Protein backbone atom coordinates (compact mmCIF):
# COMPACT_ATOMS: atom_id res chain seq x y z
CA UNK A 1 0.00 0.00 0.00
CA UNK A 2 2.58 2.33 -1.11
CA UNK A 3 0.32 5.67 -1.83
CA UNK A 4 -1.39 5.44 1.37
CA UNK A 5 1.63 4.93 3.59
CA UNK A 6 2.32 8.34 1.69
CA UNK A 7 -0.99 10.02 1.85
CA UNK A 8 -1.30 8.97 6.10
CA UNK A 9 2.91 9.78 6.13
CA UNK A 10 2.38 13.18 5.03
CA UNK B 1 -19.87 17.65 32.65
CA UNK B 2 -18.59 14.28 29.86
CA UNK B 3 -20.89 15.87 27.49
CA UNK B 4 -18.82 18.94 27.15
CA UNK B 5 -15.76 16.75 26.09
CA UNK B 6 -17.79 14.86 23.47
CA UNK B 7 -19.48 18.12 22.61
CA UNK B 8 -16.10 19.05 21.56
CA UNK B 9 -14.67 16.19 19.70
CA UNK B 10 -18.39 16.89 17.80
CA UNK B 11 -17.32 20.66 16.42
CA UNK B 12 -13.55 19.30 16.06
CA UNK B 13 -14.57 17.01 13.40
CA UNK B 14 -16.74 19.45 12.05
CA UNK B 15 -14.62 21.70 11.17
CA UNK B 16 -11.74 19.04 10.24
CA UNK B 17 -14.64 18.33 7.96
CA UNK B 18 -15.07 21.91 6.28
CA UNK B 19 -11.57 22.38 6.04
CA UNK B 20 -11.37 18.40 4.34
CA UNK B 21 -14.15 17.96 2.01
CA UNK B 22 -14.81 21.29 -0.76
CA UNK B 23 -18.42 20.75 -1.25
CA UNK B 24 -20.65 20.32 1.97
CA UNK B 25 -24.27 19.14 2.18
CA UNK B 26 -25.50 22.69 2.67
CA UNK B 27 -23.77 24.10 -0.40
CA UNK B 28 -24.99 21.03 -2.80
CA UNK B 29 -28.82 21.25 -1.09
CA UNK B 30 -28.67 25.07 -1.95
CA UNK B 31 -27.25 24.11 -5.41
CA UNK B 32 -30.21 21.14 -5.85
CA UNK B 33 -32.77 23.20 -4.48
CA UNK B 34 -31.24 25.62 -7.11
CA UNK B 35 -32.48 28.51 -4.26
CA UNK B 36 -29.15 29.91 -4.11
CA UNK B 37 -27.27 33.00 -6.27
CA UNK B 38 -25.05 31.19 -8.25
CA UNK B 39 -25.44 30.14 -11.79
CA UNK B 40 -26.87 26.39 -12.43
CA UNK B 41 -25.73 23.39 -13.09
CA UNK B 42 -25.23 22.25 -16.66
CA UNK B 43 -27.33 19.37 -16.52
CA UNK B 44 -26.20 16.34 -18.48
CA UNK B 45 -29.61 14.03 -20.27
CA UNK B 46 -27.29 12.20 -22.95
CA UNK B 47 -24.55 12.19 -25.09
CA UNK B 48 -25.42 15.33 -27.12
CA UNK B 49 -25.34 17.45 -23.35
CA UNK B 50 -22.17 15.51 -22.46
CA UNK B 51 -20.01 16.64 -25.13
CA UNK B 52 -21.24 20.11 -25.17
CA UNK B 53 -20.68 19.91 -20.99
CA UNK B 54 -17.08 18.46 -21.83
CA UNK B 55 -15.45 22.24 -21.65
CA UNK B 56 -17.20 22.83 -17.97
CA UNK B 57 -15.62 19.30 -16.80
CA UNK B 58 -12.32 18.65 -15.23
CA UNK B 59 -12.43 6.38 -25.39
CA UNK B 60 -16.06 5.49 -25.83
CA UNK B 61 -18.85 7.96 -24.00
CA UNK B 62 -18.95 5.64 -21.23
CA UNK B 63 -15.84 4.42 -20.20
CA UNK B 64 -14.71 8.36 -20.27
CA UNK B 65 -17.44 8.68 -17.69
CA UNK B 66 -15.56 6.06 -15.60
CA UNK B 67 -12.43 7.49 -16.14
CA UNK B 68 -13.66 10.76 -15.08
CA UNK B 69 -15.41 8.70 -11.68
CA UNK B 70 -12.58 7.66 -10.75
CA UNK B 71 -10.13 10.82 -11.33
CA UNK B 72 -12.62 12.55 -8.81
CA UNK B 73 -12.75 9.41 -6.34
CA UNK B 74 -8.76 9.56 -6.39
CA UNK B 75 -9.57 13.18 -4.95
CA UNK B 76 -11.67 11.48 -2.17
CA UNK B 77 -9.57 9.14 -0.89
CA UNK B 78 -7.01 12.32 -0.44
CA UNK B 79 -9.81 14.53 1.17
CA UNK B 80 -11.03 11.21 3.45
CA UNK B 81 -7.01 10.80 4.93
CA UNK B 82 -6.69 13.99 5.36
CA UNK B 83 -9.71 14.17 8.13
CA UNK B 84 -9.07 10.59 8.85
CA UNK B 85 -5.74 12.22 10.50
CA UNK B 86 -7.90 14.85 12.13
CA UNK B 87 -9.64 12.26 14.10
CA UNK B 88 -8.18 12.65 17.68
CA UNK B 89 -6.05 9.42 18.16
CA UNK B 90 -6.51 8.20 14.67
CA UNK B 91 -2.37 8.88 13.94
CA UNK B 92 -1.26 7.12 17.26
CA UNK B 93 -2.30 3.99 15.65
CA UNK B 94 -0.19 1.30 14.05
CA UNK B 95 0.78 2.63 10.14
CA UNK B 96 -0.85 -0.68 9.43
CA UNK B 97 -4.29 -0.48 10.90
CA UNK B 98 -4.43 3.23 9.69
CA UNK B 99 -3.79 1.76 5.98
CA UNK B 100 -6.41 -1.19 6.90
CA UNK B 101 -9.23 1.56 8.73
CA UNK B 102 -8.39 3.54 5.22
CA UNK B 103 -8.81 0.97 2.66
CA UNK B 104 -12.22 -0.49 4.27
CA UNK B 105 -13.72 3.01 5.29
CA UNK B 106 -13.60 4.88 2.06
CA UNK B 107 -16.54 3.48 -0.21
CA UNK B 108 -18.16 3.66 2.66
CA UNK B 109 -17.80 7.25 2.93
CA UNK B 110 -17.82 8.15 -0.68
CA UNK B 111 -21.53 6.74 -0.72
CA UNK B 112 -22.04 8.78 2.24
CA UNK B 113 -20.74 11.80 0.70
CA UNK B 114 -22.39 10.96 -2.79
CA UNK B 115 -25.72 11.11 -1.70
CA UNK B 116 -25.39 15.03 0.19
CA UNK B 117 -25.30 15.18 -4.06
CA UNK B 118 -27.92 12.78 -4.58
CA UNK B 119 -31.41 13.48 -5.76
CA UNK B 120 -34.08 10.89 -7.01
CA UNK B 121 -33.44 12.10 -10.47
CA UNK B 122 -29.59 12.47 -10.64
CA UNK B 123 -26.49 13.65 -9.17
CA UNK B 124 -24.13 16.94 -9.19
CA UNK B 125 -20.61 16.73 -10.53
CA UNK B 126 -17.98 19.33 -10.99
CA UNK B 127 -17.96 20.40 -7.51
CA UNK B 128 -21.93 21.35 -8.33
CA UNK B 129 -21.20 22.26 -11.99
CA UNK B 130 -22.86 20.00 -13.46
CA UNK B 131 -25.95 17.68 -12.99
CA UNK B 132 -25.56 14.39 -14.75
CA UNK B 133 -29.20 12.82 -14.39
CA UNK B 134 -29.83 9.17 -13.55
CA UNK B 135 -31.61 8.60 -16.50
CA UNK B 136 -28.71 9.17 -18.39
CA UNK B 137 -26.82 6.93 -16.49
CA UNK B 138 -29.11 3.75 -16.40
CA UNK B 139 -28.86 3.98 -20.20
CA UNK B 140 -25.08 3.31 -19.85
CA UNK B 141 -24.12 0.10 -21.50
CA UNK B 142 -23.54 -3.00 -19.45
CA UNK B 143 -21.70 -3.51 -17.05
CA UNK B 144 -21.68 0.93 -16.74
CA UNK B 145 -25.53 1.08 -16.13
CA UNK B 146 -25.60 -0.39 -13.13
CA UNK B 147 -22.96 1.11 -11.73
CA UNK B 148 -24.24 4.23 -10.29
CA UNK B 149 -28.13 3.12 -9.74
CA UNK B 150 -27.51 0.30 -6.42
CA UNK B 151 -26.07 3.88 -4.69
CA UNK B 152 -29.47 6.39 -6.02
CA UNK B 153 -31.04 3.61 -4.58
CA UNK B 154 -29.40 4.61 -1.25
CA UNK B 155 -28.98 7.68 -1.24
CA UNK B 156 -33.16 7.92 -1.59
CA UNK B 157 -33.25 6.17 2.05
CA UNK B 158 -30.44 7.86 3.32
CA UNK B 159 -31.09 11.75 2.57
CA UNK B 160 -34.49 10.71 4.04
CA UNK B 161 -32.85 10.63 7.28
CA UNK B 162 -32.39 14.56 6.71
CA UNK B 163 -28.75 15.13 8.06
CA UNK B 164 -26.70 17.55 8.68
CA UNK B 165 -22.63 18.52 7.64
CA UNK B 166 -22.08 18.53 11.60
CA UNK B 167 -23.99 14.97 12.08
CA UNK B 168 -22.34 13.38 9.16
CA UNK B 169 -19.01 14.75 10.28
CA UNK B 170 -19.18 12.33 13.21
CA UNK B 171 -21.04 9.64 11.10
CA UNK B 172 -18.27 9.41 8.98
CA UNK B 173 -15.46 9.48 11.93
CA UNK B 174 -17.44 6.30 13.58
CA UNK B 175 -17.63 4.54 10.23
CA UNK B 176 -13.38 4.88 9.19
CA UNK B 177 -13.17 3.78 13.27
CA UNK B 178 -14.71 0.43 12.99
CA UNK B 179 -12.98 -2.44 14.97
CA UNK B 180 -14.29 -5.07 12.87
CA UNK B 181 -11.94 -4.66 9.53
CA UNK B 182 -10.15 -7.61 8.49
CA UNK B 183 -6.65 -7.91 9.39
CA UNK B 184 -6.72 -5.18 12.14
CA UNK B 185 -3.14 -6.00 14.11
CA UNK B 186 -4.55 -3.84 17.60
CA UNK B 187 -8.20 -3.60 17.62
CA UNK B 188 -8.75 -2.33 21.59
CA UNK B 189 -7.56 1.53 20.83
CA UNK B 190 -9.65 1.48 17.57
CA UNK B 191 -12.73 0.24 19.38
CA UNK B 192 -12.13 2.75 22.24
CA UNK B 193 -11.70 5.57 20.22
CA UNK B 194 -15.17 4.47 18.45
CA UNK B 195 -16.52 4.50 21.40
CA UNK B 196 -16.05 8.32 21.86
CA UNK B 197 -17.08 8.49 18.65
CA UNK B 198 -20.42 6.89 18.88
CA UNK B 199 -21.45 8.98 22.42
CA UNK B 200 -20.61 12.41 20.68
CA UNK B 201 -22.60 11.06 17.67
CA UNK B 202 -25.25 10.02 20.06
CA UNK B 203 -25.50 13.46 21.85
CA UNK B 204 -25.38 15.40 18.52
CA UNK B 205 -28.51 13.52 17.21
CA UNK B 206 -30.59 14.47 20.66
CA UNK B 207 -29.17 18.28 20.29
CA UNK B 208 -29.22 18.77 16.80
CA UNK B 209 -32.45 16.44 16.08
CA UNK B 210 -34.56 17.18 19.18
CA UNK B 211 -37.73 16.47 17.79
CA UNK B 212 -36.46 13.53 16.28
CA UNK B 213 -35.85 10.18 18.27
CA UNK B 214 -34.19 6.90 16.81
CA UNK B 215 -32.11 8.63 14.29
CA UNK B 216 -29.11 7.30 16.08
CA UNK B 217 -30.36 3.75 16.21
CA UNK B 218 -31.97 4.30 12.43
CA UNK B 219 -28.10 5.26 11.19
CA UNK B 220 -26.56 2.74 12.87
CA UNK B 221 -28.55 0.10 10.40
CA UNK B 222 -27.29 1.98 7.83
CA UNK B 223 -23.78 1.38 8.56
CA UNK B 224 -24.44 -2.24 7.88
CA UNK B 225 -25.98 -1.36 4.69
CA UNK B 226 -22.52 0.15 3.21
CA UNK B 227 -20.95 -2.56 3.89
CA UNK B 228 -23.17 -4.69 1.75
CA UNK B 229 -23.03 -1.92 -1.25
CA UNK B 230 -19.24 -1.85 -0.93
CA UNK B 231 -19.19 -5.40 -1.49
CA UNK B 232 -21.54 -5.20 -4.76
CA UNK B 233 -19.33 -2.27 -6.02
CA UNK B 234 -16.03 -4.10 -5.24
CA UNK B 235 -17.53 -7.45 -7.24
CA UNK B 236 -18.54 -4.83 -10.41
CA UNK B 237 -14.82 -3.63 -10.36
CA UNK B 238 -13.79 -7.15 -10.81
CA UNK B 239 -16.61 -7.04 -13.38
CA UNK B 240 -15.43 -4.45 -14.93
CA UNK B 241 -11.66 -5.11 -14.35
CA UNK B 242 -12.13 -8.34 -16.42
CA UNK B 243 -14.29 -7.82 -18.96
CA UNK B 244 -12.53 -4.35 -20.43
CA UNK B 245 -8.96 -4.65 -20.94
CA UNK B 246 -9.02 -0.83 -23.03
CA UNK B 247 -8.87 0.66 -19.42
CA UNK B 248 -6.69 1.23 -17.01
CA UNK B 249 -7.21 1.67 -13.00
CA UNK B 250 -5.66 3.94 -10.74
CA UNK B 251 -2.90 2.77 -9.03
CA UNK B 252 -4.36 4.27 -5.61
CA UNK B 253 -7.53 2.68 -6.38
CA UNK B 254 -5.74 -1.23 -7.08
CA UNK B 255 -4.29 -0.72 -3.77
CA UNK B 256 -7.37 -0.25 -1.98
CA UNK B 257 -9.50 -2.55 -4.10
CA UNK B 258 -6.94 -5.43 -4.19
CA UNK B 259 -7.28 -8.28 -1.57
CA UNK B 260 -10.61 -6.43 -0.33
CA UNK B 261 -14.06 -8.44 -0.05
C1 LIG C 1 -16.43 6.00 -10.15
C2 LIG C 1 -15.57 5.29 -10.99
C3 LIG C 1 -14.75 4.33 -10.46
C4 LIG C 1 -14.80 4.09 -9.09
N1 LIG C 1 -13.97 3.14 -8.56
O1 LIG C 1 -13.27 2.27 -9.39
O2 LIG C 1 -13.82 3.08 -7.19
C5 LIG C 1 -15.65 4.78 -8.22
C6 LIG C 1 -16.47 5.73 -8.75
C7 LIG C 1 -17.45 6.61 -7.97
O3 LIG C 1 -18.64 6.25 -7.71
N2 LIG C 1 -16.96 7.83 -7.66
C8 LIG C 1 -17.76 8.99 -7.16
Amino acid sequence: HKILHRLLQE
Amino acid sequence: PESADLRALAKHLYDSYIKSFPLTKAKARAILTGKTTDKSPFVIYDMNSLMMGEDKIKKEVAIRIFQGCQFRSVEAVQEITEYAKSIPGFVNLDLNDQVTLLKYGVHEIIYTMLASLMNKDGVLISEGQGFMTREFLKSLRKPFGDFMEPKFEFAVKFNALELDDSDLAIFIAVIILSGDRPGLLNVKPIEDIQDNLLQALELQLKLNHPESSQLFAKLLQKMTDLRQIVTEHVQLLQVIKKTETDMSLHPLLQEIYKDLY
